[PDB]
RNA sequence: CCCCGCCGUUAGUUGCCAGCGGUUCGGCCGGGCACUCUAACGGGACUGCCCGCGAAAGCGGGAGGAAGGAGGGGACGACGUCUGGUCAGCAUGGCCCUUACGGCCUGGGCGACACACGUGCUACAAUGCCCACUACAAAGCGAUGCCACCCGGCAACGGGGAGCUAAUCGCAAAAAGGUGGGCCCAGUUCGGAUUGGGGUCUGCAACCCGACCCCAUGAAGCCGGAAUCGCUAGUAAUCGCGGAUCAGCCA
């Protein structure tokens, strides 16, 4: 019950990175319970397209923002001593919680 | 119409609530 | 029929006839119905001589109705007249009053449109 | 339409009487998309063709329509001198959109107060040979044969 | 045990679960009347059955989700062809020219600027 | 219909100005540049010169008019 | 009037953001700004480095500079007396302990904003417009390189009307974006005012 | 703007609603999307620039 | 490249009379991911197949298919034109001001009204208005916050106070719709301008110049001259919901 919300701008940098904690086994040294897709949320802004007058020009810009969840079962410390300096995803961040 | 502020549909349009459009 | 002075309000429901007076609406209506219990339903016509005194004693003996009204708001609008007061301004010109805009779209206090002349050397208008 | 020649849209049959020309009427009806009580009318108004005759509606519907379809009808054209009402045969397409619209419109300055009403009175008067949608239909014809000097512009 | 399909419509699903039996039909934990309560266009919701000689031969519990009720009438009538056909294959020939297997991709076109409403382009004047 | 639910605002710079003339008499002309103040019974009498974006203006306080507030006698725009 | 920025118009594919971190609402309005003052220092002092892009990534609190240089010396300085006042300078404003790089961009002429940068530059030092441009081309269209084109705004002479000078061969397939195309754009402020210098450069496409 | 008129610098601003926003970029006081502290231009020039990370162009 | 349409692989603190058990009958609990869904990656459409015309490209039609010839919507705007727009976003040459063409305040103005136009809103009603009950959305936003639920209050809203860094709590009611009831053709139970009065909130501060609530008031308007605008299909028309900016707001 290592619950490790994961998110960030980049997908291919979550999912990949997210496949990457995941390594006692697939589910043969731990359990594993697949990294969880769980929906993205998207702040949007629009644009008036030049500096001055020109109303109904406009270009719009999204922001978007993806989250995993993983979650693992039996919280064995002996695992656990693999996220040490075991990472490679830079714009990711990271939450825990039990 | 949605312009008596005095409505239910009145209300509505103003998105607000009163005595002529409780909230719950 | 004479619920208020000189208001007989006849042949329609009873809630919607009250409204037929001066300072009463579709709100003191429904009010004074309630206090003194005569259903709201009832046509005017259909009315105990009972019920409409129990009505007269509420709604003369309770709120400043008729011209008992439109004689204070008369001498309520003199009254900021008198005293240098802006509104009292605003009325005196005949302009709108809660803070409206003048430049277009004043008609409903303005009146009817007082048309002047367009150009005197310039485009099409 | 400058290229193809824009196909007529099959609307599904009726739910009540199979039939698209119930649905191309309750169409014409409808208003602001609002069908159901475009149905809830219609259907209204066929309750009360037989609780006055004992015909069933479908029969008075699409006798109705016939009296209000046009054999001839005028339409301006532009000449080299100004405008021209030019007498014209009517498509059958054509005929059948016009009088489902005069039935719908001649419904409706009818003065009865309930909507069903006014169209089972119209449809009736109308499969009758009377009321107002065959008077503007009547009408139309009249100005095509009224101008028939002109039947030499045809388009 | 039964036979299902899903079927979607214009941001709505249906969940149709096909029971042998009488032909009672109960969506979202609701009479089919109770639910559709008084819409002209309901009864069109069953019309693979009604073209299947299915009437009174099938039961139907039915779960739907999304969007507004027209459009869920119309999701129903796929999940009920759907699984009127993992049911039996052979029903597609009888089904498929009736059109009832097509989910129908109309879907409310997104609003662009400039525009009042995806299409309607403001008025203008002065031309 | 206007507001201030409790606390009726008065600008105080004018008020401990005001009060400190009722220890003796009544100044004439007082330069206010606060016609956002409250008028307040204990006014009546004095002179305040309220300004106007142009011009202080002799605004003689009665009592018919202790509750409004001093810009409401002081008119800016100039029409007609 | 027209014409999108084709970076702008690839950063999901066939091109990355110059800064690639994260950050909730609370954060990312000041890691920007921030982020942007270190561009701005980078600009000024690095000027003659040649730098095309910076890229920075933020992780754990951090902060990783990679500044992209043409001739690398003169941001290592003495055996590295130099990229230390730099990382110093850097960790005064960014109070949280920055990381400088130093990435060799061999090729100058295949790098937009240098490419640009050099046209811009000749014409500050009074050179003819015409024909910098057609070399700077070369140089580029040599250098390897599919296609590339560079644009010069108006003035070009001191011209009291200003004008528009051209130039370009290869391909340079704006609207497709299996493109690849590195984009620069120069500023040139003239004894009688400015000009505008834009390098496009298509090199591949998938 | 005016360089005199950064004096929306005053973190003492005296009466609180007195505060506003302005473009930390160009110094632009009107349309300045506060999730970036950028006004609506210098937005679009650093979203084509790539240095908001994670912003894309959008469509749908 | 993106989104929408059918299908799969992966993925189960959102989803389930699927199928079982337990029921405070709430997916609530045990339980499972099959389904819906969420979001990553694939498949799938090519005039490939069929008949007809064609020299070919293609055109007509027919199968099968979720979809058939560009399936639907976006992003995307060539060499150039308008000495178009913008020195007030930002840069920038020149020119000018330099105890003032710079700076700080407090008050006013940008909201002035005899008029004229553009764009809109709300209407002139019965396919309607009102009240009660009852049902189906998508997309968003929230911790100087969204505020369930209680109490005062006709109400705006005040007091109190849970959950929620949020597929998990809240904004949240969707509204047209459906059932019932009222109105009965009327300047009306249509319309809600105007004005009088009393009040809540945000803010140092609502006179000029705020929004909201309640009482009274209840204007013009019975479908609009000459003219003129939009739209070809989930389109118009109509119905509500959200967000940016933002104390609050004239939306
Ligand atoms: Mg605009
Ligand atoms: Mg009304
Ligand atoms: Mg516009
Ligand atoms: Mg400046
Ligand atoms: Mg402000
Ligand atoms: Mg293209
Ligand atoms: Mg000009
Ligand atoms: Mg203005
Ligand atoms: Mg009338
Ligand atoms: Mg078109
Ligand atoms: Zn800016």
């Amino acid at each position: 019950k290592i619950r490790i919300k994961l998110r960030g701008f980049d997908h291919k940098t979550l999912d990949a990175s997210a496949q990457k904690i995941v390594e006692a086994a697939r589910r043969s040294g731990a359990q594993v319970s697949g990294p969880i897709p769980l929906p993205t949320r998207v702040r949007r802004f629009t644009v008036i397209r030049g500096p001055f007058k020109h109303k109904d020009s406009r270009e719009h810009f999204e922001l978007r923002t993806h989250n995993r969840l993983v979650d693992i079962i039996n919280p064995n410390r002996k695992t656990i001593e693999q996220l040490m300096t075991l990472d490679l995803p830079t714009g990711v961040e990271i939450e825990i919680k039990t | 119409g949605k312009g008596d502020r005095r409505t239910r549909r009145g209300k509505i349009w103003r998105g607000t609530y009163g005595k002529y459009r409780p909230r719950k | 029929a004479r619920i208020a002075g000189v208001e007989i309000p006849r042949n329609k429901r009873v809630d919607v006839a009250l409204t037929y007076i001066y300072g009463i609406g579709k709100a003191r209506a429904k009010e004074a119905l309630e206090k003194t219990g005569i259903n709201p339903a009832t046509r005017v016509k259909d009315l105990t001589e009972a019920e409409v005194v129990r009505l007269r004693e509420y709604v003369e003996n309770t709120w400043k109705l008729e011209g008992e009204l439109r004689a204070e708001v008369a001498a309520n609008i003199k009254r900021l007249m008198d005293i240098g007061c802006y509104r009292g301004l605003r009325h005196r010109r005949g302009l709108p009053v809660r803070g409206q805009r003048t430049r277009t779209n004043a008609r409903t206090r303005k009146g009817p449109r007082k048309t002047v002349a367009g150009k005197k050397k310039a485009p099409r208008k | 339409a400058r290229r193809r020649r824009a196909e007529v849209r099959q609307l599904q049959p009726d739910l009540v009487y199979g039939d698209v020309l119930v649905t191309a009427f309750i169409n014409k009806i409808m208003r602001d998309g609002k069908k159901n009580l475009a149905a809830r009318i219609f259907y209204d108004a066929c309750k009360i063709i037989q609780e006055k005759t004992g015909q069933e509606p479908l029969k008075v519907f699409k006798q109705a329509v016939e009296n209000v379809k046009p054999r001839m009808e005028v339409r301006s054209r532009r000449v080299g001198g100004a405008n021209y009402q030019v007498p014209m045969e009517v498509s059958p397409r054509r005929q059948q959109s016009l009088a489902l619209r005069w039935l719908v419109q001649a419904a409706n300055q009818r003065p009865e107060r309930r909507a069903a009403v006014r169209i089972a009175h119209e449809l009736m008067d109308a499969a009758e040979g009377k009321g107002g949608a065959v008077k503007k239909k009547e009408d139309v014809e009249r100005m095509a044969e009224a101008n028939r000097a002109y039947a030499h512009y045809r388009w | 045990e039964q036979y299902y399909g899903t079927g979607r419509r214009k941001e709505a699903v249906a969940r149709v679960f096909l029971r042998p039996g009488n032909g009672k039909v109960t969506v979202n934990g609701q009479d089919f009347n109770e639910y559709f309560q008084g819409l002209v266009r309901a009864v069109a919701a069953l019309e693979p059955l009604r073209a299947v000689d299915a009437l009174g031969h099938f039961d139907a519990y039915i779960t739907v989700r999304g969007g507004g009720k027209s459009g869920q009438i119309d999701a129903i009538k796929l999940g009920i062809a759907r699984a009127l056909v993992q049911y039996n294959p052979d029903y597609r020939a009888k089904l498929k020219p009736l059109g009832f297997l097509t989910r129908d991709a109309r879907v409310v076109e997104r609003k662009k600027y400039g525009k009042h409403k995806a299409r309607r382009a403001p008025q203008y004047s002065k031309r | 219909p206007r507001s201030l639910k409790k606390g009726v605002f008065v600008d105080d710079h004018l008020l401990e100005k005001v009060l400190e003339l009722n220890a003796k008499g009544e100044k004439r002309l007082i330069k206010t540049w606060s016609r956002r103040s409250t008028i307040v019974p204990e006014m009546v009498g004095h002179t305040i010169a309220v300004y106007n974006g142009k011009q202080h203006v002799p605004v003689y306080i009665t009592e018919n008019m202790v509750g409004h507030k001093l810009g409401e006698f002081a008119p800016t725009r100039t029409y007609r | 009037g027209n014409k999108i920025h084709p970076i702008g118009f690839r950063l999901g594919i066939t091109r990355d953001w110059e800064s690639r971190w994260y950050a909730g609402k609370k954060q990312y309005r000041h890691l920007l700004l921030e982020d942007q003052r270190i561009r701005g220092l980078l600009e000024k002092e690095l000027y003659s480095a040649g730098l095309a892009r910076v890229d920075i990534e933020r992780a754990a609190d951090n902060v990783a500079v990679t500044v992209h240089v043409a001739k690398p010396g003169v941001v290592i300085g003495r055996g590295g007396e130099r990229i230390r006042v730099l990382r110093e300078e850097l960790a005064k404003l960014t109070g949280k302990n920055v990381a400088l790089n130093v990435q060799e961009v061999q090729n100058p002429n295949l790098s937009a904003p240098l490419v640009a940068q050099r046209v811009a530059e000749q014409i500050e030092r009074r050179f003819a417009v015409r024909r910098a441009i057609k070399q700077a081309v070369q140089r580029v269209m040599e250098s390897g390189a599919k296609g590339a084109k560079v644009i010069v705004s108006g003035r070009i002479g001191g011209a009291e009307q200003a004008r528009t000078e051209w130039a370009a061969q290869g391909r340079v397939p704006l609207h497709t974006l299996r493109a690849n195309i590195d984009y620069g754009f120069a500023l040139a402020r003239t004894t009688y005012g400015v000009l505008g210098v834009k390098a496009y450069i298509f090199l591949g496409e998938v | 703007a005016r360089k005199a008129l950064i004096e929306k610098a005053k973190r003492t601003p005296k009466f609180k609603v007195r505060a506003y926003t302005r473009c930390v970029r160009c110094g632009r006081a009107r349309s300045v999307y506060r999730f970036f502290g950028l006004c609506r231009i210098c937005l679009r020039e650093l979203a084509h620039k790539g240095q908001l990370p994670g912003v894309r162009k959008a469509s749908w």
